[PDB]
């Protein structure tokens, strides 16, 4: 949960920065308006009069230099804290029964892969097996088929 | 949260190592369909091992 | 335990830094407010009058240059002090009985 | 099936295989079962 929120905040920040930089407001003095020339947006004919320095681009804040570090930290934390991965190789029942089934190249000894295999083993030992045992005790204690 | 403006985002690190160790632990013991298997040293007591 | 706390602190630091840099407050003089023009946030029409230098971006502190070193030190310490690893290969009973 | 080089263990590939398996188990199979129960309960061919 927190991660999500965190990322959003960061993202929001980035967004709003761009959401301002795209406006491209221009700073200018008083004796250089020349509305007829300024409002006219054509490739040629503009009038940057009154010393030629009476107009400039608005000095918007620069992007935080450390934001990308936090993004990468959040990404790697999401990757290692759980069994998820961008290009992670999906597990299979054979390896879940014996991780060394593809010991040639598919060692599978990755933090995320094992973190995921642990939860699947928990589900199996506390889930399906109990369901099957219950079904067996049920069918074995009622009915004539 | 010592203060509201701080936004003290906690770093869940103990949980991470706990899981990283528990996964290997279960992959060591509970990986096999069986738990253990007794073994004897003579044939006079092997009929009881199984 | 300490590591966790430590990291949090560092993280907190980083966070608050960004949590300020995103505000993007602007420093300005007195004779350049022009509220009608300033408050108006549109791509074109702003008025940075009164010498063209009466307004600038607020000089926020730069990020500590040594923080990433501490982050990496804490990470490698967590990795080597215990048996955990990001991409470490999980062990198996066969190797536990015979590493070779 | 192609464990030699086509491990296929990619996040996108598995995310897609999950939805295809969902479609198969909730789609085609039910359609075939229904068609079988239908043809098995009407007509003489």
């Amino acid at each position: 949960k927190d991660i999500q929120d965190l990322r959003t905040a960061l993202v929001r920040g980035y967004i709003d920065n761009v959401n301002n930089a795209n406006y491209g407001r221009y700073k200018a003095l008083v004796g250089a308006y020349d509305r007829r020339s300024l409002l006219d947006n054509r490739p040629g004919g503009v009038v940057e009069m009154e010393r030629q320095d009476a107009i400039d681009l608005f000095p918007y804040h620069n992007l935080p230099q450390g934001i990308d570090g936090l993004l990468g930290m959040s990404e790697e934390l999401k990757e290692t804290r759980t069994g998820v991965t961008k290009l992670g190789m999906g597990i299979n029942p054979d390896v879940f029964k014996n991780d060394n089934a593809y010991a040639t190249v598919g060692l599978m000894m990755n933090a995320a892969q094992n973190r995921l295999r642990m939860v699947c083993r928990n589900i199996a030992h506390n889930g399906m097996v109990e369901l099957m045992r219950g079904i067996y005790n049920l069918i074995r204690e009622n009915g004539e088929v | 949260p010592v203060t509201a403006g701080s936004s003290s985002w906690v770093d869940r690190t103990v949980w991470e190592s706990v899981n990283g160790t528990l996964q290997d632990i279960i992959n060591v013991f509970c990986s096999g369909d069986e738990a253990v298997t007794f073994v004897a040293d003579n044939q006079q007591d092997s009929d009881a091992a199984d």
